[PDB]
């Protein structure tokens, strides 16, 4: 079934990758050497040799925890190196109402492009290599043959045979929303929940009996308590904890920390003048000591307790710039989370929890608020953003793949100084 | 020596071509010199006589061994290099001995004429070009061509490996209980045959080996334990440095200091208990390569302490899959910690150390689990699992911090393990503030040129003090402030700073810094029974 290729030139003045691969723990060793060398036999995959410098890296997850893992390759770099001209000579346009419907589901179509066979010329770009433990050996070596999951020139190129395959069903059902990111289509719909469970299944497979097949199988008719549709429910999404407290009596401290998050609300609504709550602190009395009010000191306080609860404007989404996601250790599996482009001009701020306790670590949790933000920004507007993890690197790069189950990796760095920007929010 | 070699296709860079750099005039002795081992070259095929017009041509330079026992040919291949293509860099990353599992046997293997047994990407030929003179214009100038892989070209390394990996691979599918590991020119080979097949089973690869033109006048398995690499003695079944020497001298340079750091770095893998702050204290060179640096006083120390470790030689096991891998860390003081990692309860598998990197303020619970983290990471290379962390710290406290901690950490299974010194928390600031408590209006700020300022307060109680500080920033005043605040202050306080940097320096709750004063404020926080130190803006803030 050989295709003609379709291809791949990177930007001018532009190697390609030369990233170096984590060092594994030998279980993942051992499962990507057995996936590639299935890989190697499909013929998805092939041994290189030393004429290849490249390297994108690549991880062992788990898919949904079963037997098996997945193979993920991070192809960040490539992406850069490529699918910025690939967002161009390819761009696949985003449905700015996606994040309007009622019920978003997400299926993982990846599995679609191992058919189309891969550039020859490209295919070196993408060379991987499966490490060896204490490298008493030479890393094991291969390069896609065919378009590569986490690639964006992958959907960039089947974005032909998507669109066919999804036609004569984007007609019967007219109202649903489809979007590709990657290798996962975000099907949204403003049907009751059974329904759209049952159109998701409609379309899962009408896409099946097509060739495209859907692991999107979570579970049968038995319920061991599996966590269901990865439904998002963008209608839903708001936001406005810019909560000050509403108390029986105020202390010295009390206004002194309020007056105090009231001046960070500063940049970020210039409208909030204390002097009127602050002058009730010009003098040096106690801490403990409660001390009701002073003049416009109630309208400054019950004035405030508006203009922050009615959003900014000028906040607009620049589609030039990158989105820069910022998140917060908040406490007992809590953790509140930004998404700007430029400082004090969110686009969306948020929160995350789990069921706190006996079972949830803050790594696990971050690898999660993480791929729930990343989500949220890919349906909004259609694109990852940038995440400055308040984390030790080091500690972060040894588990993020633990809980890790985006078939995508943003773009993330570390933050070591996080201010009480943890109190205001 | 190879047609049934599979040459690897080589390119140069995208828009060059090849070298060309004219050779210059030799003694006539070399030419000649060349010339024989040319025409014997040529005669074993590494080489070929080429004809006019290879524009691309490289200098040769017969160079003579300074023992005289015959001449050596040398091609400068720079030229090329700078034009050939980049290649999987081989090598990256070493093995670790530490890592390296139990065996019986190992014997390593002088492949010999190696990079001249593996054959050359036929059209790559034309490049590697290099004329040997005729004796001043006397003739065409008797010119070669390479046929083999040049023997210091910029591909050679992994076009050789390369090529190898795929001579052995046969073999050693047939042969799961032969290990072998490739270094560059070498080959260990190991198992858990009885020496005696061991012995009948390097005489196959060998023969093997043989079969495929690569020679190894290396018979017997020649070459015996310990074995020298990377710098390591590696013995049957043990391990260590290549021993060191740290000099004695009067005056110490930085050129001097720096390997001397470098040798003790490097003693670390395996000798405990080294530390290496001060000697490094020193090197903030402001990199004056032959600055000559007066070892201070706990460098002199520091240094010798080393020696008493170093005196006395320490060894390493090696890997059982089959058996635990620990580890312990242990404090040492000045930001300093030590590790070793075992399976056994005599003999290490590895050691080392960590130091938090310059950074004026950090706590012990902070420093362990960064500590704990590079022992991860290690493990995952050497090991490829993490191992179980046996540490100086109690749940209680340890668990305590972590959920205090603004950001995000990840503990694997550990133990505790009562032995000194122990990691705790000398303090917990107050989350409320404190009833009845004085409060202090610590303040202080600075004359950023005058270089003057003054640390005072105010409290609730009418208590005012001010005191004059000469030669101090705004950030010193604002800790001498809350400082003093402290030292007048009874047994419970409130303060309230103006400033975060105050703020942030004490929140961390840092449990050490040379930084006199933080210690002075430390060791104050540690006496009172409740602090609250709370912020407010300043300039605006209060009056
Ligand atoms: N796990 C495991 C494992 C690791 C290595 C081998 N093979 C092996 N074991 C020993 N003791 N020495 C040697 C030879 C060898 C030397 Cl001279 C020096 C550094 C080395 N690094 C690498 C191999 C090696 N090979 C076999 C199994």
């Amino acid at each position: 079934s050989p295709i003609e290729t379709v291809p791949v030139k990177l930007k001018p003045g532009m190697d390609g990758p030369k990233v170096k691969q984590w060092p594994l723990t030998e279980e993942k060793i051992k499962a990507l050497v057995e996936i590639c060398t299935e890989m190697e036999k499909e013929g998805k995959i092939s041994k290189i040799g030393p004429e290849n410098p490249y390297n994108t890296p690549v991880f062992a997850i788990k898919k949904k925890d079963s037997t098996k893992w997945r193979k993920l390759v991070d192809f960040r770099e490539l992406n850069k190196r490529t699918q910025d001209f690939w967002e161009v000579q390819l761009g696949i346009p985003h449905p700015a109402g996606l994040k309007k419907k009622k019920s978003v589901t997400v299926l993982d179509v990846g599995d679609a492009y191992f058919s189309v066979p891969l550039d020859e010329d490209f295919r070196k770009y993408t060379a991987f290599t499966i490490p060896s433990i204490n490298n008493e050996t030479p890393g094991i070596r291969y390069q896609y043959n065919v378009l590569p999951q986490g690639w964006k020139g992958s959907p960039a190129i089947f974005q032909s045979s998507m669109t066919k395959i999804l036609e004569p069903f984007k007609k019967q059902n007219p109202d649903i929303v489809i979007y590709q990111y990657m290798d996962d289509l975000y099907v949204g719909s403003d049907l009751e929940i059974g329904q759209h469970r049952t159109k998701i299944e409609e379309l899962r497979q009408h896409l099946l009996r097509w060739g495209l097949t859907t692991p999107d199988k979570k579970h049968q008719k038995e319920p061991p308590f599996l966590w269901m549709g990865y439904e998002l429910h963008p209608d839903k999404w708001t936001v406005q904890p810019i909560v000050l407290p509403e108390k029986d009596s105020w202390t010295v401290n009390d206004i002194q920390k309020l007056v105090g998050k009231l001046n960070w609300a500063s940049q970020i609504y210039p409208g909030i003048k204390v002097r009127q709550l602050s002058k009730l602190l010009r003098g040096t009395k106690a801490l403990t000591e409660v001390i009701p009010l002073t003049e416009e000191a109630e309208l400054e306080l019950a004035e405030n307790r508006e203009i922050l609860k009615e959003p900014v404007h000028g906040v607009y989404y620049d589609p030039s710039k990158d989105l820069i996601a910022e998140i917060q250790k908040q406490g007992q599996g809590q953790w509140t989370y930004q998404i700007y482009q430029e400082p004090f001009k969110n686009l969306k701020t948020g929160k995350y929890a789990r069921m706190r306790g006996a079972h949830t670590n803050d790594v696990k949790q971050l690898t999660e608020a993480v791929q729930k933000i990343t989500t949220e920004s890919i349906v909004i507007w259609g694109k990852t953003p940038k995440f400055k993890l308040p984390i030790q690197k080091e500690t972060w790069e040894t588990w993020w793949t633990e809980y890790w189950q985006a078939t995508w990796i943003p773009e993330w760095e570390f933050v070591n100084t996080p201010p009480l920007v943890k109190l205001w929010y | 020596p190879i047609s049934p070699i599979e040459t690897v296709p080589v390119k140069l860079k995208p828009g060059m071509d090849g070298p060309k750099v004219k050779q210059w005039p030799l003694t006539e002795e070399k030419i000649k010199a060349l010339v024989e081992i040319c025409t014997e070259m040529e005669k074993e095929g590494k080489i070929s006589k080429i004809g006019p017009e290879n524009p691309y041509n490289t200098p040769v330079f017969a160079i003579k061994k300074k023992d005289s026992t015959k001449w050596r040919k040398l091609v400068d291949f720079r030229e090329l290099n700078k034009r050939t293509q980049d290649f999987w860099e081989v090598q990256l990353g070493i093995p670790h001995p530490a890592g390296l599992k139990k065996k019986k046997s190992v014997t390593v293997l002088d492949v010999g004429d190696a990079y001249f047994s593996v054959p050359l990407d036929e059209d790559f030929r034309k490049y590697t070009a290099f004329t040997i003179p005729s004796i001043n214009n006397e003739t065409p100038g008797i010119r070669y061509q390479y046929n083999v892989l040049p023997q210091g070209w910029k591909g050679s390394p992994a076009i050789f490996q390369s090529s190898m990996t795929k001579i052995l691979e046969p073999f050693k599918k047939q042969n799961p209980d032969i290990v072998i590991y490739q270094y560059m020119d070498d080959l260990y080979v190991g198992s858990d045959l009885e020496i005696g097949q061991h012995r009948t089973k390097i005489e196959e690869l060998r023969q093997h080996l043989l079969r495929w033109g690569l020679t190894t006048p290396d018979k017997k398995h020649q070459k015996e334990p310990p074995f020298l690499w990377m710098g390591y003695e590696l013995h049957p079944d043990k391990w260590t440095v290549q021993p060191i020497v740290l000099p004695e001298k009067d005056s110490w340079t930085v050129n001097d200091i720096q390997k001397l750091v470098g040798k003790l770095n490097w003693a670390s893998q395996i000798y405990p208990g080294i530390k290496v702050r001060q000697l490094s204290k020193l090197l903030r060179g402001t990199k004056a390569l032959t600055e000559v640096i007066p070892l201070t006083e706990e460098a002199e120390l520091e240094l010798a302490e080393n020696r008493e470790i170093l005196k006395e030689p320490v060894h390493g096991v090696y890997y059982d899959p089959s058996k635990d891998l620990i580890a312990e860390i242990q404090k040492q003081g000045q930001g300093q910690w030590t590790y070793q990692i075992y399976q056994e309860p005599f003999k290490n598998l590895k050691t080392g150390k960590y130091a938090r990197m310059r950074g004026a303020h950090t706590n012990d619970v902070k420093q362990l689990t960064e500590a704990v983290q590079k022992i991860t990471t290690e493990s995952i290379v050497i090991w490829g699992k993490t191992p179980k962390f046996k540490l100086p710290i109690q749940k209680e406290t340890w668990e305590t911090w972590w959920t205090e901690y603004w950001q995000a950490t990840w503990i694997p299974e550990w133990e505790f393990v009562n032995t000194p010194p122990l990691v705790k928390l000398w303090y917990q600031l107050e989350k409320e503030p404190i009833v009845g408590a004085e409060t202090f209006y610590v303040d202080g700020a600075a004359n950023r040129e005058t270089k003057l300022g003054k640390a005072g307060y105010v409290t609730n109680k009418g208590r005012q003090k001010v005191v004059p500080l000469t030669n101090t920033t705004n950030q010193k005043t604002e800790l001498q402030a809350i400082y003093l605040a402290l030292q007048d202050s009874g047994l419970e306080v409130n303060i309230v700073t103006d400033s975060q940097y105050a703020l942030g320096i004490i929140q961390a709750q840092p449990d050490k810094s040379e930084s006199e004063l933080v210690n002075q404020i430390i060791e104050q926080l540690i006496k009172k029974e409740k602090v609250y130190l709370a912020w407010v803006p300043a300039h605006k803030g209060i009056g």
